[PDB]
């Protein structure tokens, strides 16, 4: 579908989609939110996949 | 008054604010004591029902 | 040794502050396979000493800004973890409360950091002209945006009504004089209308010659003033086709302004007090507010 979106025009101009430096603040996470992330399914699945 | 209140306090024993970490208020033990009256100026006195 | 590869890439990033491509690393260190270079880059990103740029030439790796330091008291990590979104906001600035929410830190934490950063000339705090609430913070080198602060009209967070009034008066007088001269010329209606027309660049040059105020007025500033005069119903603008000339502002188009008379005199409705009465809704035949005892007609007939 992304390819189809890009295929609207037969020739696509070289996009000036330079990835602006969106280096995000490593926000100090509230301990409640850190516990929520630890208990999140994605975190457990990533930990399983680490092995 | 002999068991449940201690369980409730243990559930909420530590309270702290997000602002200024390393500051906390920790409950250790809770007592209800004997019935008393606050009529006496900053002094308690045993009172019958 | 991957540690040696990481150190060499760090040295290369030091040599090129603008960032290095994979080609530069490969040319500098040719005996190392591409997989080892990719692993080293990934580790360097994992510990956060590098940032990735996507340019039209490909991927660039740049060292994270740590040498540029304004708040070294405490930790360099939080110093850069404030300067980072300070730079991200950039020319538009950022309010202190917004900074606190973006850095997820208490007010005192960011307070000390902001004072220290301003001490080492890393961030400049300017007063928000658009909504005078809090002081926005920008990079010291970055030029402040004319929208978020400053502007030829705003002087110390104050709109200049006198300045815009004088600008309107002078521009309208110039346009009216030009139209009067064009009418008196009576050489030919086409030439009369064309000479009555005044270019935005021409009136801007005339205003600069007048030099009423010290602040430099750009061409689009006078264009906005003339647009306000248009909205006042006193001047008329037409966009004509001119490929290039002394103006050269809009591609193939130039805006010509001429003072124009109003369509009609004031209507008959406003010549009666009831047409201008503010309590017209409450006016009634028999009541407190009645035309028989109306004060407005009393003053109007007495006058
Ligand atoms: S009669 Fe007097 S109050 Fe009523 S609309 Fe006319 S001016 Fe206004």
């Amino acid at each position: 579908e992304a390819a189809n979106e890009a295929g609207d025009s037969s020739q696509d101009e070289a996009e000036d989609d330079v990835k602006q430096i969106t280096v995000r603040f490593s926000r100090p996470e509230s301990e409640q939110a850190r516990q929520r992330r630890v208990q999140s399914y994605e975190f457990l699945q990533k930990k399983h996949a680490e092995e | 008054i002999n068991v449940e209140i201690k369980k409730i306090m243990k559930a909420n024993e530590k309270v702290t604010s997000d602002a200024d970490p390393m500051w906390y208020l920790k409950y250790l033990n809770i007592y209800v004591g004997l019935p008393d009256v606050e009529e006496s100026f900053n002094v308690t006195r045993p009172v019958s029902p | 040794d991957p540690v040696e590869i990481e150190n060499r890439i760090i040295e290369l990033c030091h040599q090129f502050p603008h960032g290095i491509t994979d080609q530069v690393i490969q040319n500098e260190m040719p005996h190392i396979e591409a997989q080892q270079r990719a692993v080293a880059i990934n580790r360097l990103l994992s510990m956060g000493q590098l940032d990735l740029l996507r340019s039209n030439t490909g991927l660039l790796y740049r060292i994270k800004d740590s040498q540029n330091a304004g708040k070294m008291k405490g930790s360099d990590n939080q110093e850069k973890l404030v300067y980072q979104i300070i730079e991200d906001a950039g020319n538009k600035g950022i309010w202190s409360r917004d900074i606190r929410y973006k850095s997820n830190l208490p007010l005192t934490e960011i307070n000390k950091i902001l004072k220290n950063l301003e001490s080492k000339k890393l961030i400049k705090a300017v007063k928000s002209v658009a909504a005078s609430k809090k002081k926005v913070y920008m990079l010291y080198n970055l030029q402040p945006d004319r929208s978020v602060t400053g502007g030829a009209w705003y002087s110390d967070q104050d709109f200049e009504s006198e300045f815009v009034e004088v600008l309107n008066q002078q521009c309208f007088k110039f346009l009216q004089s030009k139209a009067e001269t064009a009418r008196e010329s009576k050489q030919n209606p086409m030439i009369q209308r064309n000479s009555s027309f005044a270019s935005s660049h021409e009136v801007w040059k005339y205003i600069c010659e007048l030099g009423i105020s010290k602040v430099e007025l750009s061409m689009e500033d006078i264009e906005t003033i003339l647009n306000t005069l248009i909205y006042d119903g006193k001047v008329e603008m037409t966009i004509i086709a001119a490929k290039e000339g002394t103006v050269g502002s809009v591609d193939g188009h130039m805006k010509l302004y001429r003072a124009v008379n109003p369509i009609i005199p004031p209507t008959g409705l406003v010549r009666a007090p009831c047409g201008l009465c503010p309590v017209f809704d409450d006016c009634h035949e028999g009541g407190e507010i009645s035309p028989s005892n109306c004060i407005y007609m009393t003053e109007w007939l007495e006058f």
